[PDB]
């Protein structure tokens, strides 16, 4: 992609579709696909320690951010272009999970219903690091609580993936920047 | 409803009628007497420094553009082109030296003046008065070291005199301390709450901390974690709370500088913090420089609220009776080192932001009590903000305000509900003066 | 729009002005004059039969926990804590001694008092009468047969008498079959009606049957099928129509024991049916006997209705003027053997739950009749209501109350409506007894 | 508020009170004074050509069946049924003798009367007196060359009268043009906008083009393309404006037969047009041919829009102050080749449909400034629409009605606003003329 | 999956998860795709008999429940915890099929419009019964009806399908638990 | 499928189903999959130029309608039953992807947010066009847009796709009869 043409595509972007039009492996969207599926199994039914053990990896950075609007003309404000919705190291994850999982969390009773639903995934190593992997993916994320609240979360993740601990590929970094600048949903307590 | 009538505050301010949570006809009462009286936030200067920088805000259900100008003055403006009332600005932030109309292509400064219409000597000839259809201006826009805030009445007192008994509270952390910066953009997320539901919350409530926040409490590790499930009560001397006659008001929880930070910040915070009190210790006394980094849990009436130490900046911005927009910022203090100030940015966010574990606690609780507000059997039902009335005192010798020697209580509910019930009462500010002449004496009573 | 005294309704309930299904302000006039002056229904006994064991209802747009005492009785209170009003339940069923509040920790018991505040004697000290802060308490609460009713109107009559001649109809199943029980949970889902279009629809309307569920007539193989596409009209004698003093009617279809389950129960039902009609004719007589196994579309003023025999159970819940929260339960004979009511149960959801086939006619019915009432040209309509007028009875030596002596007509649809209009334009139980005391010579006119 | 009094738009039509675009009341109050009393789009010959054909269409909120009688004739009544007020008809178009309700199956014929009802003679005996129950009609129904339009009240002006001096200008292409056909099915798309805002705009907006449109202009290649971002002003002599003593009008852009179709359009269009013109000179005269091939923005007063030659229709059906479904069909003219006809449809769409890239321009602009009606600040506050003010004229030699002589201004503006004022403040047709008896005067006042 | 640990987690859902965290094999998944695909077309163009005839077993149990809301804590209330909004065997759906199909369901004219998405798919055979595939799924189903009326459904999907008439893999269990407790769709008259 | 015996169906409906029943060619499904992922990517960035360049034949049909209601029974009235929201060839397409990237295109300012969800991707070739490839799937497309604006489109999408420049595979036809007669989503502006 030539942004110069393409007016409306961000830097960060246009590298982000080099990553995967290149060398195509069926075999890696296949592994990728089974991977997140997993994943949303997981937290789908609230096996949140679970997911800790088997899909995070110690050294992950989990990040959502929310972009100011900002004119598209826009060269001269130059402050803080985005904040922090989530920005998580592994003990931060871990709190989290925890928060989750105490019984006097009251907002958790009656229980919440998740259900996730994964789609256009893509995978691809990474050119330098030979065992880092590149999966990007879309997902709707559904929460039910209290009888009539219901909230919908929509995102693109890019996630890196690598294996560790008994040779479990397990997410290094995942980035989603949030596509709705104010929030319906009460609020972001959902793992995208 | 008759609002000169109708007791929605009572005596003393020791209840309210349920209703006042979700009646829309008394929200659209108070987008009069409340939010087009009273001073509401903006913005910081650390976010429109240069000039050209604007910001968009919300003045209670309306929108203006907050500019900073060539003089390094700051005005603001209603978000409404005076032709056929379009939207002027569709972004946040940015730089400008103006702003043009899309649907006409009018052309406003920075300054509200309408500076240019196309092909006017064509169209209009000589017959368009341009300096009579500048925008709509915010009458009155001052600062507190840096805070910036607006009111639509020409006639409030200015905004220091309004802080009244609050001002000598903020003044450590928001002028001793060498000043603080808003970190933005600020997290922005719906809740179907009455804006009074949050303000009162941190206006004045520590009761709830330890069993709404308790998961939390137990999970983070935060230096006030003693409280998770109402495990322990504060010591005697452990806090206090304070009103005042405008309605602002806050809760004091001594020494508490790491506030709700998790155990990975609570040693640096404390180290930096006790290192600058003793630096002030010198300056403005001993009890004032503890104030400095202390716990505050403060509403600037009537929506903008904030916990210091903790960083957490506030906004409640009035939607309609039962739906409310929750902007967060973070605060920090300007001489904190840079890679400080951003991992206390991202805390704020973590903890109190649109993922804000600590602030999800409070969700339920402000949604159901205000919903419960339309309620038919609920609707002129009473609720109870009576706990420590007959303890407060007021002109304490150390103290100012109507105060409460106690961390937990009720004192500030109080305060912010009789100032809230003078101006819903009220036609103007003279008339909430008239109202306010025994403010601290009902405050004290019994 | 002035109650006392706008036509709503006309004479003898031969017509009804179409705005009563569209317009709020009437909707909001409902909740004083027909939700908190009138019986509603809350559970039944079969549901919290162990102490300690509650549910959530709804009363009107008002929310109740339902709670079996220590002492074998039934106590209702507002879900609403009496400190900050946040909602004190946040499910719909179990069992607890008490309920504490999330919010500040608030402890009421089953019985509704308030038996424990946090830290009440540092806090409060002695200073809180906590004797006078219990929950707020249902005036009301009685039973028919297990089926348990709540009024907040200390001045209501006894649930029994409120019946009405509606009683009589009801008791053979209710009562002579040896008790009924409730199946839940319900199924709930909300529809865009008002509250009035399904529950004139069951107090009243066997017209719509062969056309509406056409479709669930001929696909399903009930006993009811011959009606599919109003391809055969009922025999005389094949029913009646009921109505009452105070709101309450039915249809009762003779015979129609497996109503409208499906082939795979009917030769099961029809032959268990059978079989307790023929002990009952001993004890209460062959008519009553009869009426026991007879297919009952009943509305229990204002807002309950039920099919007995095919045992659809069902309570439209007001939201607002085109909103209404449907709950359907199951009802069963406890005689019954296990598996037959737990494939009954199955099949009233089948038919008529969120899914059922049968309900889903109903739908555009229900919804469009409603939303038509907020359309300008048709608020000031007539929505007719005439059918078998000036056939009607009272007094009859066999069939108590106003009774059409067919299976088809609208003579409960017209006690319903005067009802209705009685209670609309009535301030308290005084006024509609007034309003009502030539109730049946108005019914049964020409 | 009280609409004998209150100055919604002041005299000459010049400024209009901002909450006209977001007032719940008013709109209300606009159902009554404009939607009830007024002649409102329903259908073309075209799209109901033969007997029984029928459409659905939207008269303010309410909804009517519009059916080609066996006579030749068209009537119209409310989708209503007269028994318990379901919606009759649940399709938008379609061939029938009758309409069936589908909960009680009464029968109407597409004459509206009530035919049939289900066992009659069994249920009603001789008692139903089917001639006191047809479909409620609307009374007045007239064609404008083969576009018919609806009105509730019998005491309206005949159509022709009602379009006053805007009809002169529609005839070349409505009539001398061998007659149009309205394409359909139209789209349907609901905006967040007050009907108004597209209705003010397609009437007398040409300001807005060149900035609003730049993009699309820049784009498309259409002939008005010249206008993109301003880059250029319309010559002296490109066109006029004009208004009517209703409230519909338009404005005049010479010559511009091909409109917003891209270039992919403008050969063809641009020889048939001026082809035609070349014929008609000789029978309407050399300036009528003209305005036939010349581009018309109009308003057929209140909510029904067109541009002739682009061939675009509106219908802006009112939901509530903001929000309003549009419904755009094309327009062609009859004698045009089929295959352009098809071309020229899709084209309306491409551009002003659904996913019109023009009219997706103008969604900002019309969203916006109604809901910033709603907003506290913005109610009291006045939209201007006083360019060119003081230059109309009215009773010019060659062009009729109210009219200001320059292709870009703001006359038809004031036009429209002055009729709206003098409905909204009047009871009937009688006080409308009453408070129009001076209305050019008024419109060129200075 | 230790659920004492993951106090969220119920008893089910992780028996269900240990069901495919074991054998994968791809070539199951890409056959349980293609069925679901193939079904969710079927119904999504109202071909009711058709997917009758070619995705529905005899022995067919299809079942949809609602479960009361009910405290996390909550261990004496012991009554009936769901109820079915559907339980169909063969015939039952047989009728359900009959009454969209029949001319007098008023409801169906104009015709419905359905719209199926169905993501997160899973399949591993039984352990003990050769011939019996497990598949999970998701969907997300959207139903439009006269011009204004939208209703979007979300759920999981825990089915069974097993080779019947022709070697035809066919649907012999669907247990859906619905996410939301008062649903907010006019009624649940779709085919989930 | 019999479409005198599934009422319902209409006979372009039974007409594509054929098409997907027969041939399955598991490895054509993995190529779609890809192709419309990849093309869901360049869309959801905006890389209007890219999408035209890289997946847009130059002989494209690109055609949503919206069809009018009509009684299930009706068998009469014949005039025109749907209307074009979209019909365009390559040139007018090309005439969109400008007005998107004209920078007076102040709706696009602050930038729009799109987040598409692709599913039930199905794939078959032409009995009698051994190039032309006929491709069915499903879309969910959120956009997000000034703060709290958030449209959500559904659709099936039936395409065509040959390959053209390259080798490379590019639309030729899509045809969407889109589901929802009255949009609820202030416009039809994208691409589905
Ligand atoms: C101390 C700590 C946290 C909070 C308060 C006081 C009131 C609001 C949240
Ligand atoms: C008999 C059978 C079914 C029904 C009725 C009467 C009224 C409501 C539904
Ligand atoms: C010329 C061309 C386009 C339009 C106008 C005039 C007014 C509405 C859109
Ligand atoms: S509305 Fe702003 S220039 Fe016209
Ligand atoms: S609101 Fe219940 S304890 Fe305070
Ligand atoms: S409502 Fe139409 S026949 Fe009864
Ligand atoms: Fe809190
Ligand atoms: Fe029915
Ligand atoms: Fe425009």
């Amino acid at each position: 992609i030539n942004i110069q043409e393409d007016k409306l595509v961000s830097a960060h972007d246009a590298e982000e579709i080099l990553r995967f039009f290149n060398c195509h492996d069926s075999a890696l969207q296949q592994e990728a696909t089974t991977l997140l599926t997993q994943e949303a199994h997981l937290l789908d039914i609230q096996a949140y320690r679970a997911w800790l053990e088997h899909c995070v990896g110690s050294e992950v950075q989990y990040q959502v951010i929310s972009r100011e609007l900002r004119a598209a003309s826009e060269r001269r404000y130059k402050l803080n272009e985005a904040m922090n919705v989530y920005n998580e190291n592994f003990q931060q994850l871990k709190v989290r999970v925890e928060h989750q999982l105490d019984p006097q969390n009251w907002g958790n009773s009656p229980k919440l219903r998740f259900t996730r639903f994964i789609t256009n995934v893509q995978a691809a190593m990474d050119v330098n690091d030979k065992e880092l992997l590149h999966i990007r993916s879309n997902v709707i994320l559904h929460r039910a609580r209290r009888g009539n609240q219901v909230d919908v979360f929509y995102a693109a993740r890019e996630d890196k993936w690598k294996r560790g601990e008994g040779g479990v590929r397990k997410l290094v970094q995942r980035f989603v920047d949030y596509p709705e600048r104010i929030l319906q949903t009460h609020n972001l307590m959902v793992f995208l | 409803m008759n609002y000169n009538n109708k007791i929605l505050v009572s005596e003393s301010g020791l209840s309210q009628k349920h209703l006042i949570h979700g009646d829309e006809e008394l929200f659209q009462h108070e987008l009069k007497t409340i939010f087009a009286r009273n001073w509401l936030f903006l913005t910081h200067d650390s976010l429109i420094p240069a000039p050209g920088d604007y910001v968009t805000a919300k003045m209670g259900i309306d929108e203006v553009i907050v500019s900073r100008q060539n003089d390094g003055s700051i005005r603001a403006f209603l978000n409404v082109c005076r032709h056929r009332g379009k939207t002027l600005v569709s972004v946040e932030a940015g730089n400008a030296k103006g702003f043009v109309c899309s649907y006409h292509g009018w052309g406003f400064g920075s300054n509200g003046e309408l500076q240019s219409v196309p092909f006017e000597k064509d169209l209009y000839g000589e017959s368009l008065n341009k300096k009579c259809l500048g925008l709509k201006e915010v009458a009155r826009v001052e600062s507190f070291h840096g805070f910036i805030y607006g009111c639509f009445d020409q006639e409030a007192p200015p905004l220091m005199d309004y802080l009244g008994d609050a001002a000598w509270y903020l003044e450590p952390m928001f002028k001793h301390s060498g000043g603080l910066e808003l970190v933005g953009p600020p997290g922005k997320v719906v809740i179907k709450a009455n804006w009074k539901a949050p303000a009162e919350n941190f206006v004045g409530d520590a009761y709830h901390v330890g069993w709404t926040h308790a998961s939390s409490l137990r999970s983070g590790e935060s230096i006030f974690s003693s409280l998770a499930g109402n495990a322990a009560l504060p010591p005697e001397g452990a806090g206090l709370q304070m009103t005042s006659k405008y309605g602002s008001g806050m809760g004091v929880l001594w020494d508490g500088y790491s506030g709700v930070h998790s155990a990975d910040l609570v040693p640096e915070l404390m180290a930096f913090g006790g290192a600058k009190q003793e630096r002030l210790n010198k300056e403005i006394g001993d009890v004032r420089a503890r104030i400095y980094r202390s716990h505050l849990n403060c509403t600037v009436f009537p929506n903008n609220s904030m916990l210091t130490c903790s960083g957490v900046f506030k906004v409640w911005n009035p939607i309609d009776a039962n739906t409310t927009e929750v902007w967060t910022y973070a605060i920090v203090e300007k001489d904190m080192p840079e890679d400080l100030k951003r991992r206390l940015a991202d805390s704020v966010q973590r903890t109190f932001g649109p993922a804000g574990f600590w602030e999800s606690d409070d969700n339920d609780n402000m949604e159901t009590a205000s919903q419960n507000g339309k309620k038919y059997q609920s609707r002129d039902s009473d609720l109870l903000s009576n706990l420590g009335f007959g303890e407060d005192v007021y002109g304490d010798a150390v103290y100012p305000g109507v105060v409460g020697k106690s961390a937990i209580g009720e004192t500030s509910y109080r305060g912010f509900y009789r100032a809230y019930q003078a101006h819903v009462s009220s036609s103007n500010w003279a008339e909430f003066e008239h109202a306010s002449s025994t403010w601290h004496t009902e405050l004290t009573k019994t």
